């Protein structure tokens, strides 16, 4: 669960936030701990100083949530990150970590979605499928 | 030359061509 | 929402997921390759289309496919 | 996709022997070769009087010759169809 | 004479080409004195041109109602240099160069490293190939002959079709 | 003649350069004692 | 949002990038949701008839505004004189004395000088007054509200054809050869026999009148007797004044040959027999194929019975019928190559043998002619190969082309692209080392060192049809030929007056220069040819992208990875040849009106001296016939051509603006319009307003079709703007 | 006032010296528009010699450049604490270079 009174890095502000999307369409969060305050970049631009322990923030995409965390990971050494997508009806849903297991790093109960059981030169030619609702994957 | 009856009878038959251009378009839209 | 199609000459070598910005791709497990593991996308919703996993399969002619489809809010990378 | 249609009576003949077969000819199918040999030299023959005739072109042409002239081009026709007959058993 | 036009040595346009060049050439002699170094230079330049002239008045070309020389490239030998025996010159060149070169390749793919040899040219071996060039129609065809200039389609890479 | 000179020397822009100037001053000086060569002399 | 309705997934898009590709997808049907073949085949039917109805209303168009506002009648009297108006002008942003400067062509009020030649074709197939053109008018409005009521009717339930009928592949040709074809240029035959000639001659034909007024004094006897060369008795004297009985003749069909002396056009007797021959012929050609009476070829049979024995060409054409009939991208492509290629045909036949009356002295008309023909036969041929390409895209089966003639060009593909690259370069090499050798020893005063090719091969040709120019003496500048002996009965007195005379286009005299932009012009089309085939061939995959098949005809790229694929689909292989084109018709149309203004003016010379280095291109042509054009309006004063003046500068405008979309891509206009989106969301009072689709910048591919359509309305308004102004202001 | 300044001059070779224009004073040469000659006018420079003296002083500047350039490379290159200073940069250039320079050239 997304703990809303979780404290923010202390940020003077910027012209990049979050626009009317946020809290119309969607917004996304993310918090992690660190173990000392300390000054990071901020994905939309500018400088931030994060607290020592939890830092909660806010963003637009997700994309940017994520570049935060490829940053902190690569350069203060945080993994315990979690990111979430919050609607404004107020429902909070966990995106990253899904399950708790980074993506790259297998774990049970993770089934397959997409895979294709040939290489990608047996596709079907168009001409197969058209006026036909078969897939070009066969 | 050409007298204002002559043209008022081309612009009677465009306009049955624009009624008839619309409903085309009509029957092409489903 | 673009579609994300994993193909089995896949190594499960994990790198089109260390490489993916939005992550779409996670690793699960699979018997078809040494690694044991093979990529899926679960998750085309949130794909924006960068194609950084397909720069980063080693396969050759790519085992990670990205088709363009329509185009969404989280696609378009629009923060607005 | 949807199934082309044919005319009624359309039968494969494609072929990869030494001569297609006679259904290419079509109502001279069962034509031997030596008459279509025959009627090739001969449509030769008067095809090429007949135009001989009409080369000094006048603004009065002779019609029997003008019409005679088109058996010149089908005489080509006649010795390909008996080159067929013949590697046909026919 | 072949295709209406006139022979350059008695054609009057190209007298009134010369004429021209001369006389434009000789106004700006005319503001410099004699013995200085620009009158010398243009003095020469007029010697040029009229050798010039002289030479193409008399080598049988045609030169058409412009006042210039016009070539004839049907194959006809009468005008066999103009276009056919400098070509053949080319033929002679442009074969030698990329025989020498496709030996070149031969003799990269052999080495340990064929690409340090395709950016730092072996010279030896590279003036070794260079001076094969000289009988490359005959040393072509034989590698031809023998099945050693063209490759099988089944051994070259093609995109799926 | 040091060798890493040489193999310097045997470059491809350093020879390129050289050979495309000697075939440079072939023409030049071809043109320069042969003049208005328009076609093959008979 | 439910614009594209057609489309789903644009109809989700939140972006203003939903309204571009619903307009640029909108006919694309094949591509739309839950099409079926044949409700396809039907809207393509109705959509054609919407075409024909388009058609028939600007012609009728054309025909009202002329007899409203033309001076047709004034210009039949004094056809050589008589400036010849288009339509009237009305435009309220206009001071007085650019109305003063465009009060032409004895009227009153302020008027434009029409280019399109439709003065002369009206007068010389029988036209003389204003009534019958209004008649006209109406019945081509009429006609076209019968084809929008047939589109509307073969659309209704129990009307709309079967997939059988639209895949009757015999029945339509058959149909379409001998009526379409047949009896359309037999009944346009009766057309200049019955009406054509005797208004040429002075007499008046109308349909009061028709069935009562003989075509000929002998009546139809002669032709049910079988003495048809009675009809050929009694030519048109060349003391004809045209549309006069003085030094008329009584024949109806001829084959003179040569030009009428006075409108310097073909005689209208051999148009006559011309149409009718090409009526039988065609009726004739018919009768072919089998319909529903047992005689008749099969088409089937002839494709899979050609096959040659030796095996060169593998299975031969089996499977092509069925390839064939099932693609009509391939139907459209070989249509639009044929259709590119008989325009092509028409601008250089019309201009070399005109048929309408007057209209080579018409140089304006000639220029505007030929240059829009040309055009045109440009886009339709890049039309061809860009629908080849769909074709292989979309339409293609291996499996039912196994060893097919269409497979053998897949599989030697690489070779085709390989020499095609090998000739282009060749020509490219080549042409450019000559045309820059001749500037740099005509700079260094020697144009006596240029090289200079005589065209040896087309004189030799126009040698052949009767050219005494070159001295040549073979066939029929020969008077011992046996070709001249064949033909001396019949034709060859008026063929070489006319091709013997220098009075005409008839076999220009050529040199050179002539020989240097023919070659150009190869290169040009060689180049072209070799990025559409690469374009078509490459549709399917390539090294680079194996699996492009899948991607369909038109994408962006396939990302940066594997070195970067920008450009790679065959949509961009398209977009790249237009420029291409583009060129080609350019180097055409500048030769061509280069050439004819030198002519024009009596100073072939300037051409002939000029034309074979670029410098002479860009000082004795553009340079030199730019004066009147940007002169049009200047600080002291303005004239008719200030029009053109603005447009010619309107198309330097748009063609550059074509460059931004070209050169500049899309990240940096994207981050704009999110700074954009920022400022007016943080502006007070505008705020207040909100957009209904979040802006967002064009695509990829949008961003090239809007750049290349900049480019090409640039390309195509500064040159007709340039020929126009530029041949009115040297001789009208 | 009337003759053009030119410093260059072509060999003819295939027709090329047709560009040594007549730009007066019996002088035959590429026109040249770098303003030299007008600069060393107001440098007070009188004679051909004097041109010569200075291209040898730009011959053995350009050597003495390229052999400070090898030395403080190849043989003795200065650390980064010698980088460093700004301030002593800004006074020695400031001073030396523009000042000296000025003061020299005024002299
Ligand atoms: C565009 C087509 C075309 C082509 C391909 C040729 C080709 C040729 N012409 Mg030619 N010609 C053409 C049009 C053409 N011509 C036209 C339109 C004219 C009329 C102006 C002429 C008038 C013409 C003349 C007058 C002559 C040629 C000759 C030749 C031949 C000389 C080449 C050679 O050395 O072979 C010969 C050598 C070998 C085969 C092997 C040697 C190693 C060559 C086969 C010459 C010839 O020999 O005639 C056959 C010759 O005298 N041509
Ligand atoms: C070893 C030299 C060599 C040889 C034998 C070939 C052979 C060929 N090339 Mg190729 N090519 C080469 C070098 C070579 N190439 C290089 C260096 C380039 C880059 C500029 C190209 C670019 C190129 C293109 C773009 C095309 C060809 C084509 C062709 C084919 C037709 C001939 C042609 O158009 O030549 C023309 C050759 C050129 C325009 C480039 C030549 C560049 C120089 C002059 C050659 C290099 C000489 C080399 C430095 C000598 C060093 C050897 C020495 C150490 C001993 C043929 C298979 C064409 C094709 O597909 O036809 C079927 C075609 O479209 N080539
Ligand atoms: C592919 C095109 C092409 C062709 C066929 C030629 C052919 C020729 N050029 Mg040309 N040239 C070209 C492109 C071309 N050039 C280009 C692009 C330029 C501009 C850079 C020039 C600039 C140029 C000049 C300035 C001169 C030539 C000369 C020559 C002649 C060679 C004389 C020679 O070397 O004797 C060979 C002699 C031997 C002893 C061997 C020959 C007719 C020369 C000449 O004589 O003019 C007629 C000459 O002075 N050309
Ligand atoms: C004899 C009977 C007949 C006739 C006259 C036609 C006529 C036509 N059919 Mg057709 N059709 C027929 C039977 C017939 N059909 C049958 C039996 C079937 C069923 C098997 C079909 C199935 C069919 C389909 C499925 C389609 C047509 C279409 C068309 C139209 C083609 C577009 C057009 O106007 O081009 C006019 C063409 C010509 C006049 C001839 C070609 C002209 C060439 C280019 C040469 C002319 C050059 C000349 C010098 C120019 C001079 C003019 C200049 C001065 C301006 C045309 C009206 C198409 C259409 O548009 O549908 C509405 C279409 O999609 N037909
Ligand atoms: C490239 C042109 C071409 C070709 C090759 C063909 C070929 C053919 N067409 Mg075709 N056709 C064409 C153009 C063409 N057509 C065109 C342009 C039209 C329309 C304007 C038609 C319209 C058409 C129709 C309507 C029909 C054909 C048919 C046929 C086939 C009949 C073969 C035949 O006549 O053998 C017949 C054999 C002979 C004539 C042999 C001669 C018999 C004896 C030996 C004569 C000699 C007797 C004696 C020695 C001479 C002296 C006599 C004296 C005593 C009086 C044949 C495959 C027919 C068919 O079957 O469909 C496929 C058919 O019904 N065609
Ligand atoms: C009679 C000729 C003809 C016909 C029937 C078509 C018909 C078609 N073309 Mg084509 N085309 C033509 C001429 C023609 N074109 C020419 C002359 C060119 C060269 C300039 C092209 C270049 C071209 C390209 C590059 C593409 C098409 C596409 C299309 C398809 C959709 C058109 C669309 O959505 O535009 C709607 C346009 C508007 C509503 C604007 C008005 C449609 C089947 C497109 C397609 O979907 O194919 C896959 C496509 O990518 N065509
Ligand atoms: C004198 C001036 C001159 C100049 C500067 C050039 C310059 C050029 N020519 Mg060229 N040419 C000239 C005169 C000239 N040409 C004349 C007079 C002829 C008529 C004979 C030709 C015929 C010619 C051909 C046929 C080709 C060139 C090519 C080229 C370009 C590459 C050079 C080359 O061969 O690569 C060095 C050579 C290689 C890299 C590989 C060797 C390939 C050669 C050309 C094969 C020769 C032997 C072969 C069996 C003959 C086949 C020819 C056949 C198709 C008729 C280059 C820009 C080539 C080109 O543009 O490529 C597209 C080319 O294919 N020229
Ligand atoms: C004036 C402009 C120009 C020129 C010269 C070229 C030239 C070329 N284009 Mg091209 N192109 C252009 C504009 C131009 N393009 C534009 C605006 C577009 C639209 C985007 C295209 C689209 C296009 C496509 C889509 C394709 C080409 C292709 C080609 C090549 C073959 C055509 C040809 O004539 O070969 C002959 C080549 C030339 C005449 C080029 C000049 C050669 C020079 C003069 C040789 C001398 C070089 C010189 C010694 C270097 C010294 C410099 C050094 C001192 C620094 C050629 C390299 C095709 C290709 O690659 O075919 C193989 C191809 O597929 N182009
Ligand atoms: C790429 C794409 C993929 C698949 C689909 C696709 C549409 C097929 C394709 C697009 C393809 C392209 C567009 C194909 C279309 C291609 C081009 C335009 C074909 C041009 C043909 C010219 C013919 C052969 C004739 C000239 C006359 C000859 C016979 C004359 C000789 C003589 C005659 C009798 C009279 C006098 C002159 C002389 C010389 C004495
Ligand atoms: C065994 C069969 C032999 C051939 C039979 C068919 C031959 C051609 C028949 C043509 C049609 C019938 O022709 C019949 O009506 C024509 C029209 O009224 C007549 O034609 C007459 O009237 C026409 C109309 O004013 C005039 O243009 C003609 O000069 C005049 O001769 C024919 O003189 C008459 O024979
Ligand atoms: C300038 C530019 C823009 C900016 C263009 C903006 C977004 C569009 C401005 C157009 C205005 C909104 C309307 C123009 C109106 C037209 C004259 C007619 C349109 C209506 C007809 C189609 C009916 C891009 O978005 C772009 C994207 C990708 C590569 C290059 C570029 C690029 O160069
Ligand atoms: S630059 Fe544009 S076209 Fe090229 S790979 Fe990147 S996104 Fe694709």
């Amino acid at each position: 669960t997304l703990n809303l009174q979780i404290p923010s890095p202390t940020f003077e502000g910027s012209t990049g936030g979050w626009l009317r999307a946020a809290e119309v369409e969607e917004k996304y969060a993310i918090t992690w701990t660190s173990p000392k305050e300390q000054v990071f970049e901020m994905p939309t631009g500018g400088a931030a100083i994060m607290r020592q322990g939890e830092n909660l923030l806010y963003l637009a995409r997700k994309e940017q949530c994520l570049a935060l965390a490829t940053q902190v990971k690569n350069s203060f050494k945080i993994t315990d990150y979690k990111v979430y997508r919050i609607f404004p009806s107020g429902e909070v849903q966990y995106l990253h970590p899904k399950d708790g297991v980074f993506p790259e790093k297998v774990n049970a109960g993770r089934v397959g979605v997409g895979n294709v059981s040939h290489s990608i030169g047996k596709n079907l030619n168009p001409a197969q499928i058209k006026f036909t609702s078969k897939s070009f994957n066969g | 030359m050409i007298s204002d009856t002559q043209i008022f009878i081309a612009l009677i038959l465009a306009l049955v061509s624009l009624v008839l251009a619309i409903r085309l378009g009509r029957a092409l839209y489903q | 929402s673009h579609s994300v199609k994993v193909y089995d000459t896949c190594i499960g070598c994990t790198q089109c997921v260390r490489a993916c910005p939005c992550d779409v791709l996670e690793m699960v497990s699979w018997d078809g390759c040494k690694a044991g593991q093979i990529a899926s996308a679960p998750r085309t919703e949130d794909c924006i289309g960068c194609k950084r996993c397909e720069t980063a399969c080693p396969t050759d002619f790519l085992s990670v496919r990205v088709y363009l489809g329509g185009e969404t809010t989280r696609s378009m990378g629009l923060a607005y | 996709y949807s199934p082309v249609p044919s005319p009624e009576g359309t039968k494969e003949v494609y072929w990869e022997t030494k001569a297609p077969s006679s259904d290419v000819l079509g109502i001279g199918a069962g034509v031997s070769s030596g008459n279509f040999a025959a009627s090739s030299v001969v449509a030769l023959m008067i095809g090429g009087f007949c135009t001989g005739q009409v080369i000094p072109l006048t603004s009065d042409p002779n019609p029997l010759f003008l019409i005679g002239s088109f058996l010149l081009p089908y005489s080509w026709a006649l010795h390909v169809a008996a080159w067929i007959q013949k590697n046909n058993g026919k | 004479d072949v295709a209406g036009l006139t022979p350059c040595g008695e054609s009057k346009e190209f007298a009134r080409r010369l004429d021209g060049s001369v006389k434009k050439l000789q106004t700006r002699l005319k503001k410099y004195e004699a013995g200085t170094p620009p009158a010398l230079a243009l003095q020469k330049q007029i010697d040029k041109t009229k050798n010039r002239f002289d030479r193409y008045g008399k080598a049988g070309l045609l030169c058409g109602t412009d006042g210039l020389p016009h070539l004839i490239a049907d194959g006809r030998w009468s005008h066999s240099g103009e276009f056919v025996i400098p070509g053949l010159f080319f033929l002679y060149v442009a074969g030698w160069i990329g025989w020498v070169g496709r030996s070149y390749v031969l003799f990269a793919r052999t080495a340990d490293k064929p690409t340090e040899k395709e950016i730092i040219i072996d010279v030896p071996v590279a003036l070794s190939f260079v001076s094969t060039g000289f009988i490359w129609p005959f040393s072509a065809f034989k590698e031809f002959t023998s099945g050693n200039l063209i490759v099988p389609a089944d051994e070259i890479t093609v995109s799926p079709r | 003649m040091d060798s890493n000179f040489l193999k310097y020397l045997s470059t491809a822009p350093v020879l390129f350069t050289v050979w495309l100037s000697f075939t440079a001053s072939f023409i030049i000086e071809a043109n320069r004692f042969f003049p208005d060569m328009l076609y093959f002399p008979m | 949002t439910k614009f594209p309705k057609f489309s789903q997934a644009l109809a989700q898009d939140p972006a203003t990038r939903r309204i571009w590709y619903g307009l640029a997808t909108a006919h694309d049907l094949e591509s739309h949701d839950g099409m079926t073949e044949e409700n396809l085949y039907q809207k393509i039917f109705a959509s054609h008839f919407g075409h024909l109805a388009v058609i028939f209303l600007w012609t009728s168009g054309n025909l009202f505004h002329l007899a409203w506002q033309g001076n047709f009648e004034q210009w039949v009297l004094n056809p050589l004189k008589v400036k010849p108006i288009a339509h009237a002008i009305w435009d309220p942003h206009f001071g007085q004395p650019a109305v003063k400067a465009f009060t032409k062509g004895g009227v009153s009020y302020p008027v434009n000088i029409a280019t399109s030649g439709v003065y002369h074709w009206w007068y010389t197939i029988g036209m003389r007054s204003n009534t019958d053109l209004y008649a006209g008018s109406l019945f081509l409005l009429f006609l076209a509200g019968v084809f929008l009521f047939a589109g509307w009717l073969h659309l209704q339930p129990k009307f709309r054809p079967g997939l059988s009928w639209f895949k009757n592949n015999e029945s339509r040709l058959n149909h379409h050869l001998s009526g379409l074809f047949g009896f359309s240029s037999l009944a346009w035959s009766a057309h200049l026999i019955h009406v054509a000639i005797p208004e040429a001659r002075g007499q008046h034909v109308g349909w009061d009148n028709f069935t009562k007024v003989a075509p000929h004094p002998a009546g139809l006897q002669p032709f049910f007797s079988g003495n048809w060369g009675v009809y050929a008795a009694a030519p048109d004297t060349t003391n004809h004044i045209f549309g006069t009985s003085e030094g008329a003749g009584t024949a109806i069909l001829t084959f003179l040959g040569g030009f009428h002396p006075q409108t310097q056009a073909l005689w209208l007797t051999d148009i006559a027999h011309h149409h009718l021959a090409i009526g039988v012929v065609f009726i004739f050609a018919g009768h072919m194929y089998r319909t529903n009476w047992g005689i008749g070829h099969s088409l089937k049979e002839i494709l899979d019975a050609h096959r040659p024995p030796g095996g060169r060409l593998g299975a031969g054409h089996k499977g092509i019928f069925e390839t064939l009939t099932n693609s009509l991208h391939f139907q459209l492509g070989l249509a639009l190559a044929s259709l590119g290629v008989i325009t092509s045909l028409v601008a250089q036949h019309m201009y070399a043998l005109p048929s309408y009356a007057f209209i080579a002295k018409d140089y304006v008309t000639q220029s505007a002619l030929y240059t829009h023909h040309q055009y045109i036969a440009g886009f339709l041929m890049v039309g061809a190969f860009a629908h080849g390409a769909i074709f292989f895209v979309r339409d293609y089966d291996p499996e039912q082309n196994k060893n097919n003639v269409l497979a053998r060009i897949l599989d030697h593909k690489e070779a085709i692209i390989s020499h095609l690259s090998w000739v282009s370069l060749f020509l490219g090499f080549h042409t450019l080392g000559i045309y820059v050798h001749n500037d740099v020893v005509v700079a260094f005063g020697t144009p006596e060192k240029q090289i200079l090719v005589e065209p040896v091969f087309a004189q030799w040709i126009q040698a052949s049809s009767g050219k005494a120019l070159y001295g040549f003496d073979v066939f029929l500048s020969s008077s011992n030929s046996v070709a001249t002996n064949a033909s001396s009965n019949i034709w060859l007195p008026g063929w070489l007056e006319a091709i013997n005379s220098g009075k005409n286009s008839l076999f220009l005299p050529i040199g050179p220069g002539d020989f240097l932009i023919h070659h150009a012009i190869a290169l040009a089309l060689h180049t072209t040819t070799l990025i559409l085939v690469k374009g078509a061939l490459d549709a399917r995959g390539s090294k680079l992208m194996p699996d492009k098949k899948d991607f369909g005809y038109s994408f962006p790229c396939d990302g940066p990875g594997r070195g970067g694929t920008c450009d790679i689909s065959a949509w961009d292989a398209f977009y790249l040849s237009m420029f291409w084109m583009l060129n080609t018709i350019g180097w055409v149309t500048f030769y061509w009106h280069w050439k004819h203004v030198t002519i024009w003016q009596g100073n072939a010379g300037q051409f002939n001296e000029s034309s074979t280095y670029i410098m002479g291109w860009l000082r004795d042509y553009l340079w030199l016939n730019s004066s009147p054009l940007i002169n049009g309006y200047n600080p002291f004063g303005m004239n008719s051509l200030s029009v053109w003046s603005w447009m010619f500068l309107f198309g330097h405008l748009i063609w550059a603006t074509g460059f931004m979309f070209l050169i500049s891509w899309r990240g940096y206009w994207q981050e704009l319009i999110e700074t954009l989106v920022w400022a007016h969301e943080r502006t007070p009072l505008a705020n207040l307003v909100r957009w209904k689709d979040k802006p967002v910048a064009l695509s990829i591919v949008q961003a090239r079709l809007v750049g290349l359509i900049h480019f090409t309305a640039g390309y195509i308004f500064t040159y007709a703007a340039f020929v126009i102004a530029s041949t009115t202001g040297k001789f009208g | 006032t009337a003759v053009k300044p030119s410093a260059q001059v072509v060999w003819p070779i295939v027709g090329q010296e047709i560009l040594n224009g007549d730009v007066g004073g019996g002088f035959q040469g590429v026109q040249v528009t770098s303003g030299f000659f007008q600069i060393w006018r107001a440098s007070g420079i009188t004679s051909e010699v004097e041109l010569y003296w200075c291209a040898l002083a730009g011959l053995l500047m350009s050597g003495l450049m390229i052999f400070a350039g090898w030395f403080h490379y190849h043989k003795a290159a200065p650390k980064l604490e010698w980088f460093q200073n700004a301030e002593s940069m800004l006074n020695h250039h400031l001073s030396g270079l523009l000042g000296l320079g000025c003061l020299s050239w005024a002299g």
